[PDB]
């Protein structure tokens, strides 16, 4: 639901709006279906995440 | 015809670049607009039927247009690499490009200063990415430059020293890496003052930003015309469609609240069809930014002007709201002198032309030089090549070309 | 009937004069200006960096300088032939008018 | 597999690529379009909407546009430079260019 | 709606207007400003000036 | 996809009344005299343009 | 009958030498490899 409080109206609330339906997943993966505000759904059951920009590597300087 | 001008002195400069590369996502929901709570509208409504179904598809193409544009300038790398700890890149400081961590937002000075100076049935869609992970993808891709060049664009990170990755640059753009390593402090100074001074200049002028700005009120400016229009009539005795049944016998009423319909329709249309034009001029932008990127942040540009005015060195991607700031350096040529120039040397009634510089005269005596930077040297077998006799070349003046086997021959 | 033609704000005669700049700096700055402040250099060295960028040795367009120098200037002879010539050539500044 | 062709002669080739820059600057006046001379018309235009600024923004718009595009292409040096007085310069002759 | 008409059309004869005269000033500075390494983008052949 | 979609929309479109008795321009003329069939006329000529 | 290094836009035979050359390996490696003699500059002086 676009632009509506969870109360208002399986609940996670985003920017875009409350999300119904989906569970809320702390693990991080590529986007699927794109919900918005940096959270993807995909099917796994329905599960709503923050998406990963890619994998953390860090270059050596010397 | 004997007279060429070479640069004895250098400029690091660094322009900024602003390109736009995503506009506001924004969908109708068109009984709304042009309904509102009226269901004897929406009975009307449903005989157009597909007008606001096209309408809908449009818009919801430029959105996910949006996404992909930002996606394409920004998500170039595969992995979020990590600057390291220690900061000592040769003198060089990336303080205000580089990430700060107090900052909660992680967000670079320059960035910050960016961020702060950019300012019914219709609702605006956020966009996938949010502005922390575009400055994620942004800190990610100056770590890349800084600590391993241009190798990160063309494959996997290939740790290089930044004074080293500066002076294949300076080879790049024709001089020598000397001229670097001998002038480090120099050029290491002159590029941090160069940084300072573009924090100062964005915030100093407003239409520095202008064109980001521009973008975003030419959306507001079409999203308040399309208000707007609700009010006017259309020929229609009177805007609220409540009114027209009231007052209205039903027959009579259906065609005015008909022409009502009709022109909000062609509101919409009108809005769509502007919205398709922008969305285009958007993708260009975005396609040149994606560009960019790629030749001037994760390369060295031989074009000219692609990457700031002079001879490019390096760039660095800066974001900002809906839009992305290149910094540019460039090398510029400084403090030129006039020397007389020959494009022949005869020795020994041989033709001898510079392998890789131009002949120069003091005035008593001649050497060769790099073109873009005044190195003076002297003549010999190894900075030179013999091809033909004296006679066909014009302009060819007489001098010696020393040779380094003879000392060694005689002794 | 409400149509007007605005004028362009650059007029003919100031667009020629930016023309002629650009056409001032190249044959005596050479490629200098565009990447900073001009640099007077001889126009047949600024051909021999010329041939060495594409590859040829400078050596090429000093031996051969008069040939070089008669086939350019028999080519923008004939130009001004062809665009005379065909119409077709200028073609799309008439589509757009 | 052992046989190369290599180029002992040359040809310098000058060729004509036409490009346009700006197209025509045009205004509109919404009421002489449609209304022509009759007040009483004008006023039903007024009733209809306010599409004539939105038609008035857009051809300005394109006006701005076209300047822009002329300054971009042409407007790329800082000072007027002027050809030296004496046009030799190695035998090559920029008279009909010049 | 024939007012909207040219409206329309003229601002799409803008952009590709546009596209051409980004295109100039490209090859203004790659091969006015500079010689082109770019294959077929100043002239068919090796570009010299 | 999308050539054929715009295709589909218009052939689509035709059935729309567009404040019509009918979408069928034969039925409007057997129907109505010929001051009120060109009204309703009018009405779909104006949509399909 | 003889063997020459050339720039590959013009040709300008030149007579095969240390200087226009640079070696890397050896014969066998390479496929289509011809023998031919490399001229050395300082082998005249040498023997003056
Ligand atoms: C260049 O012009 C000068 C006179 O200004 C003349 O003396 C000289 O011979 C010319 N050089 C060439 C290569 O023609
Ligand atoms: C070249 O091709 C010929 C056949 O046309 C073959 O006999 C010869 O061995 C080949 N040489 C090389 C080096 O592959």
């Amino acid at each position: 639901y676009q632009g509506v409080n969870c109360t208002e109206v399986n609940v996670f609330q985003t920017r875009a709006g409350c999300l119904i339906g989906a569970e809320y997943v702390n693990n991080s993966y590529e986007c699927d279906i794109p919900i918005g505000a940096g959270i993807c759904a995909s099917y796994q059951s329905i599960i709503a995440y923050t998406m990963s920009l890619g994998a953390e590597n860090s270059v050596a300087y010397s | 015809n004997n007279s060429i001008a070479i640069p004895t002195n250098f400029t690091i400069s660094v322009t900024t670049e602003i390109l736009p590369v995503s506009m506001t996502k924004t969908s109708v929901d068109c009984t709304m607009y042009i309904c509102g709570d009226s269901t004897e509208c929406s009975n009307l409504l449903l005989q157009y039927g597909s007008f606001c179904t096209q309408l809908k598809r449009a818009l919801t193409g430029i959105a996910v247009e949006q996404d992909k544009n930002t996606q394409e300038v920004f998500a170039q790398v595969k992995q979020i690499y990590k600057t390291p700890p220690i900061k000592y890149f040769g003198g060089f400081n990336f303080s205000q490009i580089l990430p700060d961590p107090s900052k909660p937002s992680k967000r670079s000075p320059i960035e910050d200063l960016l961020f702060n100076k950019v300012t019914k049935g219709l609702t605006v869609l956020p966009p996938l990415l949010t502005d922390e992970m575009i400055a994620q993808y942004t800190s990610a891709l100056l770590a890349g430059t800084i600590t391993s060049g241009w190798t990160f664009g063309a494959g996997p990170a290939l740790q290089i020293p930044f004074p080293m990755q500066m002076a294949y640059r300076f080879n790049g753009i024709g001089v020598t890496q000397n001229v670097l390593y001998e002038n480090q402090k120099l050029i290491a100074n002159q590029f941090n003052s160069a940084i300072g001074k573009i924090q100062d200049s964005l915030s100093s002028t407003p239409s520095a930003l202008g064109k980001l700005q521009d973008v975003v009120n030419h959306n507001a400016q079409a999203l308040n015309t399309l208000v707007k229009q609700l009010s006017s009539k259309f020929g229609a005795i009177s805007s609220v469609l409540n009114d027209i049944f009231s007052r209205l016998d039903p027959p009579e009423a259906e065609v005015q609240i008909d022409r009502l319909i009709t022109g909000r329709l062609q509101s919409l249309q009108t809005y769509v069809t502007q919205q398709l034009i922008r969305a285009a001029e958007i993708r260009a932008s975005a396609n040149l930014a994606a560009t960019k990127m790629s030749e001037c942040v994760l390369g060295q540009s031989k074009r000219v002007d692609f990457c700031g005015k002079g001879y490019h060195l390096m760039s660095f991607p800066q974001s900002a709201p809906h839009g992305v700031v290149f910094l540019h350096v460039t090398y510029v040529p400084a403090q030129e002198k006039n020397f007389t120039t020959a494009p022949a040397i005869c020795h020994d009634g041989k033709a001898h032309f510079p392998r890789e510089g131009v002949f120069v005269s003091n005035g008593t005596h001649w050497f060769v030089t790099q073109r873009n930077f005044y190195e003076p040297q002297i003549i010999t077998t190894d900075n030179t090549f013999v091809s033909g006799n004296c006679d066909v070349v014009i302009g060819i003046v007489n001098n010696t070309v020393y040779d380094p086997l003879q000392p060694e021959l005689d002794s």
